[PDB]
């Protein structure tokens, strides 16, 4: 069923131009990560060749090699993020969950991302696609009750 | 009673959907109008869950609302705790010039009637009479600038990619701002998006080409959505000036900020930046020619080629013209943002505008440009905002970024984060952002135990990735690293 469904996504972007990455996008919203059974197919329709395509995966981060668990965790580890204490509702939170940064499983998985655009909302993180600011040691108590 | 309640990232973070719920159950307790809107921020992010009122007078706005607050709506407008009065007589809204973000959280940013009784479509409805050449021309006089980094004529580009013979030309739009601080584009594609869709249009028309790309982060998703919704709803507007543009989603790549690594992404390869000898204006997307531009040079555009060239030329210094947003972050009381000309000093922004510090304390480095910027102190603050005098004063301002950091800070731990990014957004392409940020972020280390082998060694490095390294991330990378260590010495042992 995955072949049908990948055969889908590469005729709903045919004679694009540069159609890779929003392709692999798809692939990936699909499935959760890019299998390496899907390396060629893409290849095959785009004319281009395993090598470049598994290349492109691997470059860009967005793309997920492996799974990740139920629910998510970016935590902004940037500049003003840091300044407004993020070093500590990392801790509290990775404490809580028992999952240091970057450390994934199949209940969660705790990542950095770098910015988010709340940069005044200094504090900030997105949870399962959903963004919070203003993370103080009080609100990760219910970031975290929401989720187990 | 109308309500303007914000749909911005910066609203629904800190709980702007949990007020819509109150406020909702609240009216649905209490018999009202309950009459919503959802436009964008105004730029005023310490209280943006503000829910301005209408009155014949105005805009009320209001404070941080928490949706416990809610129930003291609806009962007296003027005993509330939280009540600012008109938000446009704020003196963070009024000492603002604010032409580029004129109509930014005013309007409902996806409706069409709001934006056209807002000035909307005058730019592109004018420049279709016009001819390519003519507002080539008008663009350059003003010679707006590059907003995205050093600054470069985009007249002149423009000029460059008409002068140049091909079937199929292209425009980009890059909205990767990657950087910290910089917050400024998803304001803009959030609220007011049909202004990037009209700079692009005229730009398309003006260049010569008909298909446009706009390359959005995946770190910004609502924006991402909202800018899919604009171009999906301006069709008949872009019909006629024949321009089909489409948004493109980036992968997580700070490097892809750079044109020839962008347009390497667009192209479906892997974000390898490229040498220089032929620029994308010659050969860029597809091998075609493309005009490559920023987000802020696109949004003034319109506004330039309608009100007149002569206006935007007057705000500014002499050689930087027009607005400006400075955005404002990080440990700030009031952050957000502030249009104006140039020539306002740090100093006022950070210690007048926007007061001083949350934690209360003092500010002991504030961080002009991302973190390819330099920590400028407060001794600094005799320096007003332009590229040149910056530039000079061994620094930068690119995206007019600016966070800060209180005396609680320890500028070993922001130098080796620099590194560390360096480190882990890096191409891989060159030496000296591979290798060097890996070995510089050991040689801090080195430091923070106290050799003395490794100070001077760490300059060397800075010196070789400065003129060696091929893109800026390992050629600016350095900035951060000797100004935090020249200007605070005292965390360096
Ligand atoms: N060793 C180092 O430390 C290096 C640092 N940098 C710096 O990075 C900053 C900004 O990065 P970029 O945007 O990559 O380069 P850039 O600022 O030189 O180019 C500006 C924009 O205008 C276009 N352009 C440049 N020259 C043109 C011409 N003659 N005709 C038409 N269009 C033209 C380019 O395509 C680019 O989009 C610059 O200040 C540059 O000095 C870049 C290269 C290496
Ligand atoms: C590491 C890096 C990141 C960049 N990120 C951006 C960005 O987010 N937005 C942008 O407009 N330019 C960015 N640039 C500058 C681009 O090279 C290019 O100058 C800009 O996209 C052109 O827009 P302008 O003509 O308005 O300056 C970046 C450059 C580098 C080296
Ligand atoms: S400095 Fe060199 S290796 Fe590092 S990101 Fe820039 S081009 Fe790539
Ligand atoms: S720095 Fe984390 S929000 Fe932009």
């Amino acid at each position: 069923t995955d072949t049908a469904r990948l055969r889908a996504i590469l005729a709903a972007h045919r004679g694009r131009e540069g159609a890779l990455l929003p392709i692999l996008h798809d692939v990936q919203a699909a499935f959760g990560f890019i299998p390496e059974d899907a390396y060629a197919p893409i290849a095959a329709d785009l004319g281009l060749t395993r090598a470049e395509v598994a290349g492109v995966v691997g470059f860009y981060h967005d793309f997920r090699k492996a799974p990740a668990g139920r629910h998510v965790i970016k935590l902004c580890r940037a500049e003003a993020c840091q300044a407004m204490g993020m070093d500590a509702v990392q801790a509290r939170l990775e404490s809580a969950l028992g999952l240091r940064l970057g450390d994934s499983s199949e209940a969660v998985t705790l990542e950095a991302v770098y910015c988010l655009g709340l940069c005044a909302c200094a504090p900030a993180a997105m949870v399962d696609d959903r963004l919070v600011g203003r993370l103080d040691a009080a609100a990760v108590a219910g970031i975290v009750a929401e989720l187990g | 009673m109308k309500i303007w309640l914000p749909c911005d990232a910066a609203a629904k973070a800190c709980g702007a959907e949990a007020v819509l719920a109150a406020l909702r159950l609240e009216a649905e307790k209490r018999g009202g109008a309950l009459d919503i809107a959802r436009n964008g921020s105004r730029g005023m992010i310490w209280l943006e869950p503000l829910l301005e009122v209408e009155t014949p007078a105005g805009r009320i706005g209001f404070g941080p609302m928490t949706p416990a607050d809610v129930p003291a709506l609806f009962d007296a407008l003027e005993s509330h705790p939280k009540a600012l009065g008109l938000v446009e007589e704020i003196p963070f809204f009024k000492r603002q010039t604010r032409l580029t973000f004129a109509r930014c959280g005013r309007i409902e940013p996806l409706s069409l009637a709001q934006f056209a009784a807002a000035e909307g479509w005058a730019g592109l409805r004018k420049a279709l009479k016009m001819t390519p050449a003519e507002v080539v021309e008008e663009v350059l006089a003003s010679g707006l600038r590059g907003r995205g980094g050093a600054g470069f004529p985009t007249g002149i580009k423009w000029r460059t990619v008409a002068a140049a013979q091909a079937d199929q030309k292209y425009i980009v739009c890059n909205v990767d701002e990657g950087d910290s601080g910089s917050f400024a584009d998803r304001m803009l594609i959030e609220g007011d998006p049909f202004c990037l869709v009209e700079g692009m249009a005229i730009a398309g028309h003006a260049v010569g080409a008909t298909r446009g790309y706009v390359y959005i982060r995946s770190e910004y998703p609502d924006a991402i959505a909202v800018m899919r919704a604009a171009i999906a709803m301006a069709k008949p507007f872009l019909a006629e000036a024949g321009f089909e543009m489409e948004v493109r989603v980036g992968a997580g790549a700070y490097v892809c900020g750079e044109e020839t690594s962008l347009l390497n992404s667009l192209e479906g390869k892997r974000g390898t930046v490229r040498a220089k000898p032929p620029l994308p204006a010659l050969k860029g997307l597809f091998g075609k020619p493309t005009v490559v531009n920023n987000l802020l040079s696109l949004a003034a555009v319109p506004w330039i080629i309608a009100h007149g060239a002569k206006a935007y030329e007057s705000f500014g210094m002499d050689r930087s013209r027009g607005t400006i947003p400075l955005q404002i972050g990080g440990n700030v009381k009031r952050g957000g943002l502030f249009e104006t000309g140039f020539g306002i000093t740090l100093g006022e922004l950070v210690e007048d505008i926007c007061g001083g510090t949350a934690s209360g304390r003092p500010v002991k480095a504030v961080q002009v440009g991302g973190p390819l910027g330099a920590y400028h102190p407060v001794s600094d603050y005799h320096l007003p905002f332009c590229y040149e005098q910056f530039a000079g004063q061994g620094g930068l301002v690119g995206h007019a970024g600016l966070v800060v950091h209180d005396d609680t800070a320890d500028m070993l731990k922001l130098a080796r984060f620099a590194m560390e990014f360096c480190a882990i957004e890096s191409c891989g392409t060159c030496t000296p952002c591979r290798i060097g940020a890996v070995r510089g972020v050991e040689v801090i280390d080195r430091i923070a135990a106290g050799d003395a082998s490794a100070m001077p060694l760490l300059d060397d490095l800075c010196q070789t990735m400065k003129l060696g390294s091929l893109c800026a991330l390992g050629g600016f990378t350095p900035y951060p690293v000797q100004s935090a260590i020249r200007h605070f010495p005292a965390d360096f042992p």
